[PDB]
């Protein structure tokens, strides 16, 4: 009856409210992230917001190293994001062991999607209020970005963004692509693609960034890594001499 | 409609988990305790309200060790905290058995997070009614951590929780601003005694028993030990002094 | 309000209260009175036993857990049994597996952990009884107070049950005195009896009415009931 | 997994589901059993939600638990099936291990306990059935009549009934059955059983079915006709006045 | 709705209180305990004159040295008695002696609170408290003749005399007055019989009241109708004076 | 907790009725009408299909008449899926009886077993019943031609002619009107069809809207034949009767 | 293969008098040809005026003696301080012993 | 082993089974009935391992009796046997197989014909004019292969059994103490009380 | 801890309705249109690719899935619910059939299997029905070509043609006029394309249409040569190009 708004069962309009609310939860952190694919790399930027001075700034991240190859950034509270990280790690390991090759991004995405689908269908499992963007330079497919949500949806993008100002970034991004006509930043070094990444997050959020305001992650052939405040700064500098 | 707060795993229309938040309240209604990270260790201290003179002095200990290099202190529903330490212990052992080396702090923390976060996933269990400040020394540094009923945790330069939370963080923020160099575990012990003392003012009614403990790479060898005797009085003194 | 959040122990109120646990604590306040007080050499328990009719027995409130430990109960007796039985087992295990008398401090820690499971688990129910635990071990005499909330505290003395507050205040003053009753069992008992009398109203403590237990240095946890407590009124 | 306490206590000391099961009993056709001096008769009225039935096959109301014990009921038909089977098995099991068929009492106590059990186990609702179990104890000639209810309570009767309007027919039995001289014959017992049934069955030959149980495994169900003869002669012990 | 092991704001277990209520509607059972034996008498309470009164079992033997009277939803007592019997026989097997009555009683009460729906404490597999109370009386060498009242709460008390069931408060009050240390088996039989008479709606006779006693010499004996009738008669005369 | 969302599907009303059962029966009454008529040399099962269109393929369709074994078949009224679950298991219990005793299973045993599976959902488990009712048409060496019916309460009974689904009272009344103990298969078919004709909630009884089945013990053979009528044959039998 | 058993020698003797009884046992404990101890008691006081010895494979004898003392401990607990009569102790032991009928306590015991 | 013979005449089945139970060095009993009536027209004879023998028999009895009541019908002999076979065939792969051999002689009231089935502890079943288990068959099958006729009377079958018994008493080493004969026909099951001297 | 939700979440209302099931049917209604037309020598199933942003990559999402080399399924309703049903359906085709008979299951049986799962979600304790409806099209040596629709209740039925979701009714109506029993696959494709066009709100081309067929055997897609019994898979997903070529013949 009127409990159809507590557990994942259908409402008379054919909706799962708990899933809906879970989506709203992803915004609680107030961080925006984007990801774009280079010619042979994949960058994801996510803002970093350290309010309290009493925290050790380096322990704050919503970007996670899943496997030597896959990188994942979460938009959502941390206890749910970490819970998803661990599992994504457990899964990527198991896949390597059982199949003899590294789990690809899309498959890892898909697998992560399916578990979510499950919380969507069983009363006892609450969905996780987080959206996961997996990125890597798959050995078979190239730079990749696959994102999943609490509804169990997942898909691949030419570039994406997520967070409170998703729409603004998306539109700026879409525009850049209509202009270029290609599906990736036509750039050789990931350093530059990281620049475009930040540059456009600035142009769209109408904000300037300091080194401790971003979190950057890159994924190249046979490796994914997070940038250091200093590598980030090298970028911040490079752009502040272009714009 | 309403009712989104009668069950622990239910998301509200605003995307919050009300039972987790009501849990936090049980925390706030509790004693204060803090953690000050330092140049090669961490110090923990907690206010211990003296309910009556019938209480035997220095006996109802509250800080807890995990393994041999980790201190744990929490404010709130004491038992929930103890429960959280039993798992910590078990998870520490499991790590050592399989890997030989004692559990690294970041890793210990996450093990804690994950168990707590798990208590916000089902409506057949209630979240934890405690926030925990814990840390210690490992292969590469000192680590201080605080965990909330939501399972959120992060690394701290200093941390505090409980009723005196605010004044405590006030003091702590002072320390971080004034001493960017770090603090000697010797100093931090004092400072902790202070912060607790000040923080007792937000509850200036009942008298208190101070309790500190530390883990320092040169003062305790990386092992968690409590502060007793000579070293304890020094801090109690340094405290009662700067209270005025 | 309350009526919505008191349905079970797995629900926190908007204040951060656990009503089922709180409600549990009430059955204790409903129970008869018992007092504990320790010196540095002995620990005594004096508890007022409560009959149902003038035609019945006075519910036994003290239980021996080991030769070195025991407790007086206040509240729901069954839950007392379940808990003392658990205390009996843990004492047994220490003796058997380590040939070590269980530390009261540890016995305490164990009781807290047992109750707590019934205060965070569905369909379960907090225990409805408070416990006064005394014991002598490698570090002297001890007295522990256990509450269904899971909270256990070691005190020089205390009292629980209906009107407990009388004795609890009495001891709070009588402290400096009794804590020094070393090497004299009967006195501590007396001190206990006096204290217990501070929470009376009904009638004076009698033969069928009183229950005292003592543990100490060269004294194994022994239960004195009726015929033998006569000299302590 | 499913273990919800369905039978539970309510503020006044009642177990509703148990009580509501009694209602389903009241809603079922009447069943009567009266015991003679050398027999026991069990009669039952016939349902009427629809008619065009195949009288040949439909599971009648009286069932043999064993060659010397029968059980009739009033209530959820389906619910009764479970009790019968369970009773039959125990009838066999008892034979296998004691090398002696059950006494009606044993069989009664068995069925009874199964009912009680369902009133305090998780995940289940009480049996919506009450039964009349009759027959003779092995090698004995003293007739046995017992009744059981969803609560699980049981006991014996010189005569008794359950089901809709049992309140009315009980009265007839209470008045026409004298414990000083129970229907001293198969005939008069059958008659008294029919008379009683008539008071409520409301003149319907094909509405009544009667069964007689004699000592040493002699159990016989009357023909639609032999009963009709009883209905006939009975309407005369009312008309001749 | 709420669970079956929920505590009221007054600190009591609902289902327990509720069952205690159901117990108030039962046939009276009285037991008196003297230095010559223990009497347990009960009111059959036939719900119709066609029911064969002797087929009412409300006083059962647990062992030769322990008997028991029930009051309440008497079907719930079956599994209790069984456990009581097995508990006593088993004890004799493992120790070559009789189980102490307290011990037997205590074993029965251990069942009491084992109800719930996944109550994290052990494996409680019973959906609701017992809707019945027992009067357990017996004798052992250590503590003589004893009478115990066992309630669905897990608690049990020892009484010199006790009444349970519908006429409890009244009967209890009467017992309270009439009872004394130097009572005799016959006097006790009488009181039970008398007090039963009082609280009984229908007129007490041999087919509706049942007496039984347990003594060191002959053990648990359920009085046969003829013996009880003689006592009933012996009573009309004791009462028909002053 | 979890109890919060439990409907208690196996409880009694104050009136001693089973909600879920009563409510399932109601579901069934909105289902296509199925009829079973027992003759002296056969049994006819006929059913009116619900949910039709110009595009629905009637050729390779069987949504109401199912074969349980070579001597027994059932007509369904209710949820087609819930049906298949019970069918697949009934088919199996048939084969088990066979393997165990090397004799085909007596119709009533098969029936009683199925009815017992339904009674279960009525008394324990906490699951919704199956919204299905069956008319079984079967033959056996002990009773010959048999027609039974089972519904959600797990109760079953035998019949000379019967119907389930929508308009039972209407159809029943019509059947009580024209049925007679000494009927014949070709006649029962007609009756079956007529009855459907006057209860149909549609304009005209067309072939595509029907499913017909007969269980005849042909004289020149010995083996009970089961013939599930093919579309063309329904059309034919329909013209013969004159509905056209 | 692992042989779960061993023999530690020793010998015990018990004699019942009119108002007394004794249970004597030697004090040597061996293994094959070596003396393990010249003084390792195997006759113990189990409380309630009951002495017992389980001689054979010491590990088993020890385990047995342990389980019995404990049975005496719990008899007190469960049956309100009642003293375990010797006849009762005996029967109790029968059960302790027979519980291991399919992996026996390789010992010959006396109380 | 003990003796279990069965012979199907025209209107009946006659089972003959030895009266001795020997254990070690002594014959404990000389009047054993190694038979159980499964149903009024079905009798089963059994032999094999000490306990398994009666235990399996009585179990099969219970199960057939139960079915009889649940359906107020008597399973055909063929049915009872297939049932028994499967119980055996399932046993052969259990932890401790029933080591029992049985002959089932029943009168099929529907077909109005006597039947006899031989089933071994492995669940090997076969229908036969006459059968035996153990060593007896080693003598009797040839004897019967020669003296048996499909149209014999109950009396003729009994005499044939007599021959069998004699041959067995002559040549078998163990004193089995005679046999108990039972005839299964249209009117039920009866034991020939006169075989120790006919 | 533990899934204590052991009771049905779909029960009967007093009107005899199974709420959760009707509701799932609504969810289906809100889903994009998908159809399937059956030819004499083929079957086509198609649907629209509702690109939820131009940044997303359309190709990386198969709404049309191959279940066996001769069977496909398309849907309308909640995609995730679908994706997991394909996984299971693909697995069951092996566990309950290819691992026992050495050959792929026939359409109706596979369908029968899928349907059973859906039913379970309607009665098992602790779950909610699937919010999807599928159109499964296949072929098998003994039944020829078929097309089935499976609803959240678990009911399935064969069709000459049908459509589900948003523009169902209009589409069902459009098909009823064009369809006939002498349609050669190309023509049905065509019809499907037309039918699809009317539901499609904006862009219409091979990058927004996912149309697949079940037709003749295709050996060039087998991947190996040398065995004359395995003639090739009959299911083929049409390419963007192949769709456009037929679009440019509107």
């Amino acid at each position: 009856a009127g409990y159809d708004r507590h557990i994942t069962i259908f409402s008379p309009e054919g909706r799962l409210y708990q899933v809906e609310y879970a989506f709203k939860a992803t915004n609680q952190t107030n961080i925006n992230s984007l990801a774009v694919r280079g010619k042979d790399c994949t960058v994801v930027i996510s803002q970093k917001k350290v309010p309290d001075k009493l925290l050790d700034p380096t322990t704050v991240s919503y970007i996670f190293c899943i496997s030597r190859t896959i990188g994942m950034v979460v938009n959502g509270p941390i206890p749910d994001a970490r819970n998803a990280a661990l599992r994504a790690k457990a899964e990527a390991a198991e896949f390597r062991y059982k199949y003899g090759y590294d789990m690809p991004c899309d498959v890892l995405a898909k697998r992560m999607a399916n578990l979510s689908q499950i919380y969507t269908q069983r009363a006892y499992m609450r969905p996780l209020g987080v959206i996961l963007t997996f990125v890597s330079v798959d050995e078979e497919l190239g730079p990749s970005i696959y994102k999943t949500d609490p509804a169990g949806y997942y898909v691949g993008y030419k570039a994406t963004a997520t967070g409170p100002k998703q729409q603004e970034i998306t539109t700026n991004l879409e525009n850049h692509f209509k202009k270029s006509k290609i599906d990736h930043i036509n750039e050789e070094s990931w350093e530059k693609v990281v620049e475009f990444a930040i540059t456009h997050m600035i142009d769209a959020l109408g904000t300037e960034f300091s080194k401790n305001d971003l979190e950057v992650g890159v994924a190249t052939k046979d490796k994914f890594f997070t940038l250091s405040a200093e590598n980030i700064e090298e970028r911040l500098v490079a752009i502040a001499e272009q714009d | 409609g309403t009712g989104y707060d009668l069950s622990n795993s239910v998301f509200s229309p605003d995307g919050r988990n009300f039972q987790v938040e009501y849990a936090v309240k049980a925390v706030e209604n509790g004693t204060t305790s803090i953690g000050i990270k330092c140049n090669d260790g961490v110090v923990f201290a907690v206010e211990k309200l003296i309910t009556s003179k019938l209480l035997v002095p220095q006996k109802n200990v509250k800080i807890q060790v995990v393994d041999r290099h980790i201190g744990c202190v929490y404010s709130g529903l004491i038992p929930d905290g103890r429960h959280l330490v039993n798992r910590g212990r078990e998870e520490a052992a499991s790590f050592k058995k399989l890997y030989k080396t004692p559990i690294p702090i970041p890793a210990f923390a996450d093990r804690l997070g994950q168990y707590v976060q798990a208590h916000t996933l089902y409506n057949s269990v209630r979240p934890f009614g405690v926030s925990t400040i814990f840390g210690g020394v490992d292969k590469n540094g000192a680590h201080l951590y605080m965990l909330e009923p939501s399972g959120s945790y992060w690394g701290y330069k200093g941390a505090a929780t409980g009723k005196g939370r605010q004044s405590a963080k006030a003091e702590l923020e002072k320390l971080v601003d004034h001493h960017p160099e770090g603090l000697s575990a010797r100093e931090a012990v004092k400072q902790a005694a202070k912060i607790i003392y000040l923080a007792h003012e937000d509850n200036k009614e009942k008298d208190f028993e101070l309790e500190i403990s530390w883990c320092s790479l040169s003062e305790t060898n990386g092992l968690h030990k409590f502060v007793k005797g000579d070293l304890l009085q020094e801090a109690i003194d340094f405290a009662q002094k700067e209270i005025n | 309000f309350r009526n919505n959040y008191d349905g079970d122990t797995v629900t926190f109120s908007p204040t951060g209260r656990l009503f089922q646990v709180e409600y549990a604590l009430e059955a204790i306040k409903q129970g008869s009175v018992t007092v504990g007080l320790r010196s540095n050499t002995h620990a005594v328990l004096v508890a007022l036993k409560r009959n149902a009719d003038e035609l019945s027995s006075y519910q036994k409130k003290i239980i021996k857990c080991d030769e070195h430990m025991g407790l007086s109960l206040a509240g729901l007796a069954p839950d007392a049994r379940v808990l003392s039985n658990y205390l009996r087992q843990q004492c047994n295990y220490s003796s058997l597996v380590f040939n070590r008398k269980l530390a009261v401090e540890r016995a305490g820690h164990l009781l807290c952990d047992k109750a707590q499971k019934n205060t965070q688990s569905y369909g379960g129910r907090p225990y409805g009884v408070g416990l006064l635990i005394i014991g002598y071990d490698k570090s002297g005499a001890h007295l522990l107070e256990f509450q269904p909330s899971g909270n256990v505290t070691e005190l020089y003395g205390t009292a629980i049950g209906a009107r407990s507050q009388g004795a609890k205040t009495y001891l709070e003053r009588t402290l400096d005195t009794f804590i020094k009753i070393d090497g004299n069992p009967d006195e501590l008992i007396k001190a206990g009896v006096e204290a217990i009398s501070q929470s009376l109203r009904d009638e004076s403590l009698t033969v069928d009415n009183l229950s005292i237990a003592i543990v100490g240095k060269d004294t194994p946890f022994t239960i004195y009931d009726g015929e033998a407590v006569a000299k302590y009124i | 997994g499913y273990d919800r306490a369905l039978s539970i206590f309510s503020p006044d000391g009642h177990i509703f589901q148990v009580e509501y099961a009694l209602e389903a009993v009241k809603r079922g056709t009447c069943a009567v059993g009266v015991k003679g001096k050398n027999c026991v008769v069990l009669g039952c009225e016939r349902r009427s939600t629809l008619k065009l039935q195949d009288t040949r096959i439909t599971p009648s109301k009286v069932s043999k638990i064993d060659s010397h014990v029968v059980l009739s009921f009033s209530g959820l038909n389906a619910d009764s099936r479970i009790l019968i089977e369970k009773a039959r098995v125990e009838a066999q099991s008892h034979r296998l291990t004691l090398e002696d068929p059950v006494t009606v009492e044993y069989l009664t106590r068995y069925v009874a306990g199964v009912q009680q059990r369902y009133t305090q186990s998780g995940g289940v609702r009480p049996f919506g059935v009450s039964t009349l179990i009759a027959g003779f104890d092995p090698r004995d000639d003293e007739p046995k009549l017992y009744q059981t209810e969803p609560s699980g309570i049981y006991s014996s009767w010189s005569a008794q009934t359950i089901g809709r309007n049992s309140k009315t027919v009980r009265e007839f039995l209470e008045k026409n059955y004298d414990r000083k001289e129970p229907p001293a014959t198969v005939e008069e017992c059958v008659k008294l059983t029919v008379r009683s049934l008539l008071e409520v069955v409301q003149t319907g030959a094909k509405n009544i079915e009667i069964t007689v149980v004699k000592p040493d495994s002699d159990i016989v169900a009357l023909s639609s006709e032999e009963i009709n003869q009883y209905v006939t002669q009975i309407e005369q012990e009312k008309q001749e006045q | 709705d709420r669970g079956v092991s929920t505590f009221s704001p007054e600190g009591r277990l609902f289902q327990v209180e509720y069952s205690l209520e159901a117990i108030k509607l039962g046939s009276t059972a009285i037991g008196i305990a003297t230095k010559e034996g223990v009497v347990l008498g009960v009111e059959k309470r036939a719900t119709s004159p066609l029911l064969e009164s002797d087929s009412i079992e409300k006083i059962v033997e647990i062992d030769r040295h322990i008997g028991c009277a029930m009051s309440g939803l008497t079907a719930d007592a079956r599994s209790m008695i069984e456990h009581a019997r097995t508990a006593a026989v088993t004890h004799n097997l493992y120790y070559d002696e009789d189980i102490n009555v307290e011990s037997l009683t205590q074993s029965v009460c251990d069942l009491a609170l084992r109800f719930g729906e996944g109550a994290s404490g052990e494996e409680r597999l019973m959906s609701r408290p017992f809707g019945v109370a027992l009067l357990i009386a017996g004798h052992d060498a250590d503590d003589g003749y004893q009478l115990f009242h066992a309630e669905p709460s897990g608690t049990f008390y020892r009484y010199n005399a006790k009444a349970i069931g519908s006429g409890s408060e009244g009967a209890q009050a009467e017992l309270l007055n009439e009872w004394h240390s130097s009572l005799t088996l016959k006097e006790a039989e009488l009181l039970v019989l008398k007090i039963l008479k009082q609280v009984m709606e229908e007129k007490l006779d041999e087919n509706n009241a049942q007496l039984s006693c347990i003594t060191k010499q002959d053990g648990f004996k359920i009085y046969d109708n003829e013996k009880t009738a003689e006592l009933i008669k012996e009573l009309k005369e004791k009462e028909a004076a002053e | 907790g979890s109890r919060r969302y439990d409907s208690r599907t196996t409880i009694f009303s104050p009136e001693g009725r089973l909600y879920q059962v009563e409510y399932a029966l109601e579901s069934i009454s909105h289902a296509g009408t199925a009829i079973g008529i027992m003759a002296s040399d056969g049994i006819v099962l006929a059913a009116e299909r619900k949910v039709t269109s110009t595009l629905l393929e009637q050729d390779t369709s069987t949504e109401k008449l199912y074969k349980l074994n070579d001597k027994i078949a059932v007509a369904v009224a209710g949820l087609t899926a819930d049906a298949e679950i019970l069918i697949n298991t009934a088919r199996i219990h048939a084969q088990n009886y066979l393997k165990t005793y090397n004799e085909d299973i007596p119709v009533e045993i098969l029936v009683r077993r199925l009815s017992d599976i339904k009674q279960g959902y009525t008394q324990h488990g906490g699951l919704r019943p199956f919204g299905v009712s069956f008319i079984y048409a079967g033959y056996d060496d002990r009773y010959g031609y048999q027609l039974y019916t089972s519904n959600p309460s797990g109760n079953y009974t035998g019949w000379k002619a019967i119907s389930v689904g929508a308009n039972t009272s209407a159809a029943q009344t019509l059947l009580q009107m024209d049925y007679k103990d000494d009927m014949k298969v070709d006649d029962a078919i007609e009756l079956a069809l007529k009855t459907l004709s006057k209860t149909t909630d549609s304009s005209a009884l067309t072939y595509d809207r029907l499913e017909f089945a007969t269980i005849r013990k042909g004289a020149n053979d010995g083996e009970v034949y089961q013939k599930i009528f093919k579309p063309q044959e329904i059309k034919d039998i329909l013209v013969k009767t004159g509905i056209t | 293969q692992f042989n779960p058993y061993g023999d530690n020698g020793g010998t015990i003797l018990g004699i019942a008098g009119e108002d007394f009884a004794v249970l004597a046992g030697d004090t040597r404990n061996i293994t094959d040809y070596s003396i393990n101890s010249r003084y390792e008691p195997k006759v113990f006081d189990c409380g309630d005026n009951i002495v017992m010895s389980a001689n054979g494979f010491a590990a088993d004898g020890d385990a047995l003696v342990k389980r019995f003392k404990n049975s005496v401990k719990w008899y007190h607990f469960d049956h309100n301080d009642k003293k375990l009569s010797i006849n009762s102790a005996a029967r109790n032991i029968q059960h302790l012993l027979y519980g291991k009928r399919f992996f026996p306590y390789y010992v010959h015991t006396i109380i | 082993m003990d003796i279990i013979l069965g012979i199907r005449v025209q209107d009946s089945v006659i089972l003959a089974s030895s009266k001795a139970v020997t254990r070690g060095i002594s014959v404990l009993k000389d009047s054993d009935d190694k038979t159980r009536q499964l149903s009024p027209h079905t009798l089963m004879s059994f032999a094999g391992e000490a306990g398994d023998t009666v235990q399996f028999a009585e179990y099969i009895q219970a199960n057939i009796q139960l079915y009889s009541i649940r359906e107020d019908y008597e399973l055909s002999p063929q049915a009872v046997s297939s049932f028994v076979r499967q119980e055996l065939a399932k046993s052969i792969r259990s932890r401790r197989p029933y080591q029992v051999n049985v002959l089932i002689g029943g009168y099929d009231k529907k077909k109005n014909k006597p039947e006899l089935y031989q089933i071994d502890y492995l669940g090997t079943k076969v229908e036969l004019p006459y059968g035996a288990h153990g060593y007896s068959g080693f003598y009797t099958f040839s004897l019967l292969d020669h003296h048996y006729r499909p149209d014999m009377t109950t009396e003729e079958g009994l005499d044939l059994l007599k021959l069998c018994v004699q041959e067995l008493e002559k040549r078998m080493p163990m004193d089995f103490k005679g046999v108990i004969v039972k005839i299964v026909d249209k009117d039920g099951i009866r034991q020939v009380d006169d075989f120790q001297a006919q | 801890m533990t899934d204590r939700y052991s009771f049905s979440l779909t029960t009967f209302s007093p009107s005899g309705k199974l709420g959760q099931i009707d509701y799932a049917l609504t969810a289906v209604k809100q889903g994009v249109t998908s159809l399937g037309i059956k030819a004499t020598n083929g079957v086509v199933i198609a649907t629209e690719k509702k690109s939820s942003s131009p940044l997303a990559m359309s190709e990386t999402l198969s709404k049309v899935s191959l279940l066996t080399p001769d069977i496909g399924a398309v849907y309308s309703g909640m995609g995730p619910d679908y994706r997991v049903l394909v996984d299971k359906s693909r697995k069951v085709a092996h566990t309950s059939y290819k691992r026992i008979y050495g050959e792929y299951p026939p359409t109706k049986l596979l369908v029968s299997e899928v349907a059973k799962i859906m039913q379970e979600a309607t009665q098992s304790g602790g779950v909610r029905p699937f919010g999807v409806s599928l159109l499964i099209a296949g072929h098998d040596e003994f039944n020829g070509f078929s097309l089935y629709q499976v609803d959240p209740s678990g009911s399935y039925f064969p069709w000459k043609a049908t459509a589900i979701g948003k523009g169902s009714v209009a589409a069902k109506t459009f098909l009823e006029k064009r369809w006939n029993d002498e349609l050669e696959l190309e023509d049905a494709i065509h019809i499907a394309l037309l039918t699809l066009k009317e539901s499609v709100e904006g862009e219409f081309n091979g990058d927004t249409i996912e149309l697949a067929i079940i037709g003749d055997e295709n050996p060039d897609l087998l991947g190996y040569t040398g065995i004359p019994t395995d003639k090739g898979p009959r299911f083929r997903k049409l390419t963007s190009q192949e769709i456009n070529d037929r679009l440019e013949a509107l």
